[PDB]
């Protein structure tokens, strides 16, 4: 066999996805909970359970208090990590983690404590003989298929872009703005307030975020909808709650998504979306801006929303010069993109120098991932 | 370092030295003036800083040298109360195309010096006085 | 304007509010100027020091 | 009425002994700086007129 | 299975129903409630009579 | 009782009130004695160094 | 005697300073800095306030939108500019504008046209009798004391070096970099992100501000200090936010000032500082080089940080030929210095046939400035 | 306080009971500064126990239920919530401010309402937040001897400014733009 698949692990704050190298789709995705119960146990017998790890605690809701162990792109709890990295690999994968090497991903900018632990934990605990760490917003662009754009990954932690010309990243272009799409669904649940349905509990803000998911969309111009759903209530939409109730969304639905592009509503000052890429883009030379406009890929899944594309490419289109023309490349599948590209640094064969072997960790500590990676 | 501590010594002695000195003198010389048109009323000011807080006398200088009544001061003794009385005077100042810029209501109830002396010097300067 | 508003805007004009002395030396005269003079001047100042010194 | 005239000038009391111990801690340091200066003094002027 | 396909830009995993449905926007601001009006300029709103008392 | 008590503090808020204003103006003068002590030494600072 | 003070402004990127000719210090110094308020207003009955000014801005900065009028040496917004202006008349030094003549300062290489403008609306707005524009480093010279040398002045915004030999400056040898403190507080930001503290908004710039003003320094050899901060956590500082947090600094003192000595941290092409000076000096004539490596005078606030003069003259010896002597001389006072050079500039008795007056502003418009300044 | 008297044998079911009810945790609850010594030092003795006097002539004693009852302001899972308490409220909403301002927010927390009443919840108040807070920083609770009126005492100094009278939604505005108007005008 000889050279063996090494699997990935793409590791966000809403969704874990992990799977081999050459496939060209994760073995499996699941949501990133930790869940424990509230209550107390009245029957003998049934068995002990401390912990609920992924779709069985989606699945026991009502009954569990759940917890995030990402806030931000940061692991703020790691013991947390050790669950959903042992359940990832001996129950949804079924493979012996110390006979492959690991991809992981994370955020541009963070602590470098982040990273020495997630090194430290990779090699005492699993006994991983190599890992690499890479960005994801980098691994966009090998997803797209070009070695020039810039990319704008916004996930459920952070939303960062990343220009790379040619191969070439430049770092001081790099923003890293901190809105997401955690900060929607609490918006989502503040606007909910006002007709009247209350949304409190841990186990319910998964009803608002898949009431989000799934009636909501970004307006081509904000005014003019705020003026049809005034006017008349054509777009208005209902929603049945899991024990029977029916809700009726109406002009919420472009309410949620306006936030990106107006962090004004929840009291950030902070320029949009639309304006951190203009930015991110005058931050970089003058010759290399024509082909950064021709190559702006949308990536994450909080770039999912019906009509995003339309507007940010009429918003950069009103900021740029006229003279130039500006193509939005949003690809279908770009709530995996983040993962599949990495599948494709994995397959390479000039890759597997990269590796960081567990030689060098031994002789250099964990702080060798700030020499070795990026 | 030492650099720095020569800095602060500059700084502290000579700046905080002149702009006292400065203010002092014309805080005496704003006061003087102020209180001959405050004394048609019989009224009278001891110190610049402290009594133009409530605004009353803010209210009745205006009403000296305007000659128009002034809507009546709000009946209180509170913090809103004089934010208010401070209010009116200043809305009388903008009425008569007198500009004034930094200058709200907290800023003299507060008791800045800065802001007072540049009021009272806007009030000599600009303001038409009529008899 | 009137006339006694005046005296104020006259007496404004000043470094100090109030008119100096005249027996008083200047700011640039005195010791209180930190730059440094001309050498020869620091030069004069020590030969006298040494006079004084004997 | 009496018991928040009492509240008053209480509270006015307290913030009068804040200002004051605040007032003792800086004369001492500013004392001690002087002193400091004036041990300089000496060093300074023996340096120069060997 | 990459390394069979040219472009998984042109990649499906799933219909996904897309495509349902059917000058940039200024800055804007929060409104304030602790003043009445800024229509006319340099006006005084306490030589006003109150509004319900207008009839 | 309370109109008892009404002027018994008032009387500590007085010289409470009283030392603190002596004490600022202590202060002051120290401030201003250290500031003309260190002038002094950079005086002959550069006496030394010329 | 007839004679009457006039006023000296100096307008710089950072702070504004004022006071009459002939006085020894600035009566006023103040931040340039215009805020407005970012919430809603509910408790009616207080008074309105559109905009604050100075540091009525920044004791309130808690909520306000903080924005500079000037920014690289380039003033853009007029009106903050004016009041910035009006705020210093009629505040600061409760003087009639009418009255005294005025004298300001800029950056050596700047758009023509703000000269002009800062005559139209000096004249104008203001109706002062008689204004003069001057140059930073001149007034520098001035202050200084001596009449040949090198002058190198850094801002918030502009870094400038002019030669100048008994009086006659040579203008194709000076040298503007667009490197100053407001680079460093960005790079600050962004280099605090590694232990964790994120600053995003503009009240946290002026705390990044505050922290670089107090807690840094440069390194006289900056591989030695990397490894003594590798080695050992001797180097470490603790500073509390107005919070009451507690943060420690750590290794982060001098890799910031060290982006004046290497702009490569900061993605410029650009060389440093020492490099500048040198290539200034070398631009000049053969027989003058000698009395400008004697005369070297640092000023502005960004010269301010420990260790900077023997950074300076090591790099400048070991670039000049090995014979000659290499003296930098730095006042204490160098912040304020150029302003003194105004007081000094004012007082002249020559000087009063180089003013410009009214008539002749309304015989030949606002362009009679470059034909009577430098 | 029903649920909880349940466990002493007294039955109170109907809504004329509720009042009753009400009437004795009015008069004899109050907030425990420490929960597991006042549970210790109740179980202990019997000093605690108060004697009260129903309608019908009847006695009751409540007891240990004095300070179980308020101390479900701190704890809300005694019923079955899984938010955080009051003082963690308090501390997320200061929190969630700028840096600047909360400096002049952690000194000036104004307690209100009725159920604010509880004999001994400022002391309690003050040490929670002063645990949840940093130490360098001093924390004062306001809390008035009138406060079940203050949100009626302010309400009678707004109506009687100057601006206030700028204020009012007219009767002939709501003629003109229906009963919507409110969102423009009130906050
Ligand atoms: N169909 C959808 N429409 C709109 N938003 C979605 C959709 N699916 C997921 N999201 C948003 O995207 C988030 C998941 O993004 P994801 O790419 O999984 O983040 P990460 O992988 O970085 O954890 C969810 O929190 C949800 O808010
Ligand atoms: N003591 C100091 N130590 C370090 N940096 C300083 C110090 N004082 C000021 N600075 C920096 O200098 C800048 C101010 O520059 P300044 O001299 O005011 O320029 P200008 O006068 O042209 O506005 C500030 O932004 C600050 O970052």
């Amino acid at each position: 066999d000889d050279d063996i698949a090494a699997l990935v692990v793409d590791n966000g704050s809403g969704m874990c996805k992990a799977g081999f190298a050459g496939d060209d789709a994760p073995r499996a995705v699941f949501p990133s909970i930790v869940g424990r119960p509230r209550h107390q146990g009245v029957m003998v017998g049934m068995g002990q359970k401390d912990s609920y790890v992924g779709d069985e605690a989606q699945s026991k809701r009502g009954i569990l208090t759940l917890k995030y162990p990402i806030e931000h792109g940061i692991v703020t709890n790691w013991d947390d990590m050790e669950k959903i990295w042992h359940h990832t690999f001996y129950n949804e994968l079924r493979v012996a983690p110390e006979e492959h090497p690991v991809l992981l991903t994370e955020a541009p900018l963070n602590p470098k404590a982040n990273r020495e632990k997630m090194t430290q934990i990779m090699f005492e605990t699993f006994n991983t003989p190599a890992m690499y760490v890479a960005i994801q917003a980098v691994l966009s662009l090998y997803a797209s298929g070009r070695t020039t754009g810039i990319v704008m990954d916004s996930g459920d932690g952070v939303t960062h872009t990343v220009p790379i010309y040619e191969g070439y990243a430049l770092p001081h272009a790099i923003l890293r703005l901190d809105l997401a799409g955690r900060d929607l669904t609490d918006y989502l649940m503040k606007i909910l307030t006002e007709r009247g349905y209350s949304f409190t509990t841990t186990a319910e803000r998964e009803i608002v975020r898949d009431i989000k998911e799934k009636l909501c969309y970004v307006a081509l111009d904000f005014e003019q909808e705020m003026a049809t759903a005034a006017s008349s209530s054509s777009l208005e939409k209902s929603y049945e709650l899991p024990d029977g109730q029916v809700i009726t969304i109406g002009n919420e639905r472009f309410r949620c998504p306006e936030a990106l592009f107006q962090p004004s509503f929840l009291g950030m000052e902070s320029c949009g979306i639309h304006e951190t890429t203009f930015n991110s883009i005058m931050k970089c030379d003058v010759d290399i801006r024509k082909d950064l406009y021709a190559n702006t890929v949308l990536s994450g899944g909080t770039t999912m929303y019906p009509g995003i594309a339309d507007r940010m490419q009429k918003e950069i289109t009103a900021l740029a010069p006229s003279t130039m023309k500006i193509k939005i490349i949003a690809p279908p599948e770009r709530k995996y993109s983040v993962w599949i590209g990495g599948s494709i640094l994995a397959s390479l064969s000039t890759f597997q120098q990269m590796w960081i072997s567990k030689q060098e960790y031994d002789e250099s500590g964990p702080s060798i991932v700030h020499r070795k990676c990026f | 370092d030492n650099d720095n501590s020569s800095a602060r010594l500059f700084e502290r002695s000579r700046i905080k030295a002149l702009a006292d000195e400065r203010e002092v003198v014309q805080k005496k010389t704003f006061t003087k003036w102020v209180n001959s048109h405050l004394a048609r009323v019989s009224c009278r000011i001891t110190d610049l800083y402290k009594d133009l807080r409530d605004g009353r006398m803010l209210i009745k200088l205006l009403e000296v040298l305007s000659g128009e009544m002034l809507p009546k001061p709000t009946k209180g003794k509170m913090r809103i109360h004089c934010l208010e009385n401070v209010d009116k005077a200043l809305q009388f100042l903008k009425e008569q195309r007198v500009h004034l810029e930094n200058m709200g209501s907290h800023d003299i109830v507060d008791g800045n010096h800065r802001l007072v002396l540049g009021l009272i010097w806007t009030i000599i300067l600009r303001f038409q006085i009529q008899d | 304007k009137h006339l006694i508003e005046d005296l104020i805007i006259e007496s404004s004009k000043f470094p100090a509010a109030q008119p100096p002395d005249p027996n008083q030396p200047a700011k640039i005269e005195t010791d209180y100027w930190p730059c440094p003079p001309s050498l020869a001047v620091v030069e004069t100042e020590w030969r006298k020091r040494k006079a004084s010194r004997r | 009425s009496l018991n928040r005239r009492i509240q008053l000038v209480e509270e006015e009391l307290d913030r009068a002994q804040e200002r004051l111990a605040t007032a003792l801690q800086k004369l001492e340091e500013a004392e001690k700086a002087a002193d400091e200066s004036e041990r300089g003094m000496k060093v300074i002027e023996n340096r120069a007129l060997k | 299975a990459i390394l069979d396909i040219e472009r998984p830009d042109l990649m499906i995993y799933e219909p996904h129903f897309t495509y349902s449905l059917l000058t940039g926007t200024p800055r804007t601001s929060l409104p304030h409630f602790h003043h009445p009006e800024t229509t006319r300029p340099d006006s005084n709103i306490y030589k006003k009579p109150p509004i319900y008392k207008q009839r | 009782s309370l109109n008892r008590r009404i002027q018994l503090v008032e009387e500590e808020l007085d010289r409470a009130q009283e030392r603190l204003a002596t004490a600022l103006q202590k202060l002051e003068e120290a401030e201003k004695a250290a500031d003309e002590s260190e002038r002094g030494m950079k005086v002959i600072e550069s006496r030394a160094q010329k």
